[PDB]
């Protein structure tokens, strides 16, 4: 297979990320974001080295086998590569390209998924590898180097349901200091699907590459990020274009990734996640709130959010 | 059958429980007190009703953006 010079996707470069690599790529030894999604191709040279753990929640089976946890639908691919496709020689390059990746998945062949199978994904998040949420009993679980639990949930699905069980579980991911991002959904219905509308989890709009807001992005989400003609990693050791607050989705996750790596590279600890409505630099959202561009009507709007993430001010910001 | 989440006080439900009514566990969450379940569509009614569980919740589907 004949791998492409590197290029650096219109999305990468609207969210400002390539400015920020030279404070950090992500790499980052405590950071880790899990993409809960339809898998990895965890062999494509363009991933390999930043997929610290795979594994496979279908079913209601976690498994940690490499055959269960591999893609078979490519949509987990695009969305892991938006986040961390390696920055070198070949394809393309992700918001933060040193991240360590988490695939979780928890979408099968077809991309269907069942909330229990989600949230058994949210769960291993979580606990990480080791099985343990909080193995020294310090109540610090995202940030706290003795851990394995990830920084940062993805989470590019949705659906129409609300469920108890699922939100309790959200409620655990927040509490452990994780920031969850989700999709807000692609029917350009007036608010998002689930989990995206908690209000402990940043709901994701997508915008084409005029900086309109896409017609099938789901209205009134928190902020917005490419999510119309987006190039990413594909299987199987390929690439491909691809919308929807899908492709979206990573473009924040990565941004998060990172602040959080930013801040800890400073600092020895994580900045809080924040809420929806936090307009400070105290906490993850609230960066991500005051550095986004504003576009559309003034402040906040039904179609963009605050707007359109920026790494570089965000990061600048959580530094200052 | 059809798949289903219980949501229970721990120490005071026992998986053992849902065999009884035709059940099946699938897997027992660790960080939430909540249980998926396997069961007849006939015997929904049934898990309703046993010690320790403060919910039942059906198992639904996510839309891939
Ligand atoms: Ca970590
Ligand atoms: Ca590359
Ligand atoms: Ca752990
Ligand atoms: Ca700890
Ligand atoms: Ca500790
Ligand atoms: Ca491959
Ligand atoms: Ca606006
Ligand atoms: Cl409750
Ligand atoms: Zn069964």
């Amino acid at each position: 297979s004949t791998q492409p010079a590197q290029t650096i996707p219109w999305g990468i470069e609207r969210v400002k990320a390539p400015s920020v690599w030279s404070i950090t790529d992500g790499s980052v030894s405590v950071i880790q974001v899990a993409v809960l999604d339809t898998g990895v191709d965890y062999d494509h040279p363009d991933l390999a080295a930043n997929i610290a753990w795979c594994v496979s929640t279908l079913r209601g089976k976690v498994s940690t086998k490499l055959r269960d946890c591999a893609d078979q639908n490519g949509h987990g691919t695009h969305v892991i590569g938006t986040i961390a496709a390696l920055n070198n020689d070949i394809g393309v390059v992700g918001v933060a390209p040193g991240v360590q990746i988490y695939s979780v998945r928890v979408l099968d062949a077809r991309g269907s998924g069942s909330y229990s199978d989600i949230a058994i994904g949210i769960e291993q998040a979580i606990l990480g590898p080791d099985g343990v949420a909080d193995k020294d009993g310090d109540g610090i679980i995202a940030g706290d180097p003795d851990d394995d639990a990830a920084e940062v949930i993805s989470m590019s699905l949705g659906g129409p349901a609300d469920d108890s069980y699922l939100y309790d579980m959200i409620i655990q991911a927040y509490n452990a200091g994780i920031v969850i991002v989700a999709a807000s959904g692609n029917e350009g219905a007036p608010s998002p699907s689930y989990p995206a509308a908690y209000p402990e989890v940043i709901a994701v709009g997508a915008i084409d590459s005029n900086d309109n807001i896409a017609s099938f992005s789901n209205r009134q989400p928190e902020v917005s990020a490419p999510g119309v003609d987006i190039l990413s990693t594909y299987p199987d050791d390929s690439y491909e274009t691809l919308m929807g607050t899908a492709m979206a989705t990573p473009h924040v996750s990565g941004v998060v990734a990172l602040i959080q790596a930013a801040y800890y590279q400073k600092y020895g600890k994580i900045l809080p996640v924040g809420t929806f409505d936090d307009i400070s630099k105290n906490t993850v959202r609230g960066i991500l709130h005051i550095t986004a561009d504003d576009l559309g009507p003034t402040g906040w709007d039904a179609d963009y959010g605050y707007g359109v993430v920026r790494a570089a001010l965000a990061v600048q910001a959580a530094l200052g | 059958t059809i798949r289903v989440i219980v949501s229970v006080d721990k120490a005071k439900f026992n998986p053992h429980e849902v065999l009884g009514i035709g059940g099946h566990i699938v897997y027992q969450f660790k960080l939430i007190p909540a249980v998926v379940v396997d069961v007849p569509a006939n015997a929904v009614g049934k898990l309703k009703k046993m010690p320790g569980v403060e919910k039942v919740e059906f198992d639904h589907q996510a839309v891939l953006p």
